[PDB]
């Protein structure tokens, strides 16, 4: 006789897993995490996250976090804003952490819901509508700061440098830094010069993320770098992604998390359209350019696939893209990224998916 | 002035994601949801903060200020989505941004529908 | 120059209106009453009814009732079953009416929520998995008891012609009558002789009521009835649907809600399909025919456009027709039906439609 | 072809087969709980020719699975034959009643 069991853990190693988080925007009191293998495209599990959930990996690999609102009633009743902590073997629920009834609730950008380096505090965006940046201590499961500091500011950028660092980009231009003590709360800060000019040349807040520096797309297809690697940030740009030609067929960038850095060789993906103008900057990607940072021209340029969202993976060297619907997976060993596979049907409303890190 | 009068209009046009005051909408339309673009659908609530910005009437030449409200406390209303971005910037600019949901300070956050309200010439 | 309002009623009158019980099977526990407009396939609004909703109006006009599954974190936490009342004209939440944590959660037939035909109690189907009647005190807002003499049985059929009471389907193919007191607790009961085989005619649960009787159909294409114009429900069957042309093409019946009875003509709809056989009683209707249960002969046949369920109103003479998807509108007011209108993308997974109440006393 | 409705085993599955949303036939997903109680459907085995009883367990406590949605109703009775019935939701009893999946359990012979 057979027998239906339970308790089983997820069927592929970690190390094959992504997650696409999936709106559901149809239907968004059901929002979900979809985990896939990449390598073959096998629906592995997944994890739901109630009203526009949000979702990050634990830095270690051991912990799926969310975050999510409920209400009693869904529709009335009181509110519940909390992270939650799910093992993320077992694809089981371990603990709800309460959070002040706040928590972002929009698209689901990287920087919304982060962690620190050293992924002892998870770092989001609150709006009231007012903004601020609340810290979670994961040990503790407790939220313990409330960066009042980053009223303006939007979204959250860790400096892979530093244990407990993040920047958030303000309302001035500039960038804020916050370093966060060992307790969570905000040890020292401060604030860059002017790098954009909100007005003339707004960025996309996506950073293709160094160790030491991240760079930012505009909507006018420049590109501006804040160098980290000293605890002032130092600010520069604007340099153009567009050479004369591009510019007579008025290519610019457009997306969501529509950029990606590749850290060993410094090279920049970017997801481009061309008869850019005034509301284009959502726009599904012609082409997917590929940038050397160093020199800061262009080395190549591949279909987009309508791709609207990308993630990369430092030490296999991937890059996945998202339509909305559907994830490409690329091998990016070489400046030309090949196209590996589709999965088809990941999801009915994702603008977001992540790797399951192996870095520790 | 029918174009600054969506009651007055043609229903295809007022529905549709292409009418010029709804020109950094997010989401679906109210007026599609059992509602109108000035009242929301029975049993939704407005919403007491929103995104705005500017849109050109072509009808008659001029520009005008435009409030994005949400309906909010009941579920999405699956209609007439959509996802227009003109002058639309990032959350660093927060009332000029509609990738959140103008809904997040109701009594019930759960986004419903969202429209376009005509606030004056710019 | 312009300010967002919200406190408003549906712009259509109650006559227009439908309801239509989307599962949304895809994110069930987002599921919702869709309100339409039959005149002219307008959205009018909608009711959100958590995991599963089921849904009637009362049987006054005045309000709509769901019964709905929370859990405090969804999928974790406390159950609370429940029935709402919603006011029908401004689609506003009134009040929630505790359930035990046991009621039905399953398709959207009609006879697992239903109401006494004076409209004082809500009687649902529960189960643990142990079957029983729930009964709401719908002045009282409160839970009566479960009627644990329906054990082994399985949905409501309301008696039309007496204020509270109603009949239930058991194992042993024969009906089980209550009639509950002014409380809405049993006050007497009642079981009929054997009305069908359940091993080798079982019926679709799904009744064509008239007013003083009951007609089911089964898998194979027979008619059974139940008649309770007198003090016990008297019971008869099989007559055939079926013609020998009929049986030679394997014509049976299928679908979910899939019968139907005008009161004022005896005609009964039925959905069909030919190549009839072991596991196709779920079939979409390649065809729906009409049946008059008087001389027991087909007066009608037309194509089915893929429909699953019905309902018909008594007051208008009208059938709606429902495929999952999409919502039909006849004019049944002659032995033919008239196809009127289609309204389509009224649900993405639909297996209940229903006319908002006009008279009916 | 496991993942097929037409799998001889999934004669009476009305759900998403669980062996398409990271479970198995015999297996839940991860963090999904099997239901004590289910539907018995009995499915003819191409193979050998033989009846064979499966129990249709659901898995529970997680949101719709969306995947490879079954309906096949062989021998399928309405509820008044109530473990013969599968229009409603086997996980019922959980302590978490949210619908995921579907698994086809072999019992035996008959």
């Amino acid at each position: 006789r057979e027998v239906l069991t339970g308790g089983h853990s997820v069927s592929a190693p970690q190390e094959n897993r992504i997650y696409v988080m999936d709106s559901v925007f149809m239907h968004l009191t059901e929002s979900r995490v979809h985990v896939y293998d990449y390598t073959n495209g096998k629906f592995l599990g997944m994890v739901p996250t109630a009203f526009n959930g949000h979702v990050q990996v634990s830095n270690d690999g051991k912990k799926i976090y969310t975050m999510t609102t409920y209400h009693e009633r869904i529709t009335r009743g009181k509110r519940s804003d909390v992270v939650e902590v799910w093992d993320a073997d077992k694809l089981t629920f371990e603990k709800e952490i309460s959070l002040p009834p706040k928590r972002v609730q929009g698209l689901n950008y990287d920087g919304l819901f982060r962690q620190t380096t050293d992924g002892k505090f998870i770092v989001l965006q609150n709006a009231s509508p007012a903004t601020s940046i609340g810290i979670v201590d994961v040990a503790k499961g407790d939220y313990v700061e409330d960066v009042t500091a980053a009223a303006g500011c939007w979204s959250v950028i860790p400096q892979p440098n530093r244990p407990r660092s993040f920047m958030t980009i303000c309302g001035d231009g500039g960038l804020l830094t916050i370093n966060l003590g060992e307790d969570g709360k905000v040890a020292s800060q401060s604030r860059s010069k002017q790098m954009f000019s909100v007005k003339d040349d707004p960025i996309f807040i996506a950073p293709a993320l160094d160790k030491d520096k991240a760079h930012f797309v505009s909507y006018y297809g420049n590109v501006y770098s804040a160098d980290f690697s000293g605890d002032e940030v130092k600010v520069d740009g604007p340099w153009s992604l567009l050479n004369d030609e591009d510019k007579a067929k008025n290519w610019v960038p457009g997306g969501y998390n529509l950029v990606g850095l590749h850290r060993a060789s410094g090279r920049m993906y970017v997801f481009m359209h061309p008869d850019g103008k005034e509301g284009t900057h959502k726009f599904p990607a012609a082409e997917i350019w590929v940038m050397d940072t160093k020199t800061k021209q262009r080395v190549a340029r591949i279909p987009g696939r309508d791709a609207l969202s990308m993630t990369i993976d430092q030490q296999r060297n991937l890059m996945l893209t998202l339509d909305g619907g559907n994830v490409n997976v690329y091998d990016i060993s070489q400046p030309e990224p090949k196209l590996l596979r589709t999965i088809e049907g990941a999801a009915e409303a994702s603008l977001q998916v992540q790797f399951h890190p192996v870095g520790g | 002035h029918i174009s600054l009068n969506p009651d007055l209009a043609n229903e295809d046009e007022v529905n549709s994601c292409d009418y010029w005051r709804h020109c950094a909408v997010d989401g679906f339309l109210c007026s599609c949801c059992g509602g109108t673009t000035t009242t929301c659908p029975p049993g939704s609530t407005p919403s007491p903060i929103s995104w705005i910005g500017t849109c050109h009437n072509p009808h008659d030449g001029k520009d005008y200020l435009i409030s994005y409200h949400d309906c909010c406390g009941k579920t999405a209303c699956g209609r007439c989505q959509c996802n227009t971005q003109t002058r639309e910037r990032p959350g660093y600019e927060f009332f000029l941004h509609n990738d959140v949901n103008w809904c997040m300070a109701n009594e019930n956050s759960t986004f419903h529908c969202t429209t376009s309200v005509l606030v004056g010439l710019a």
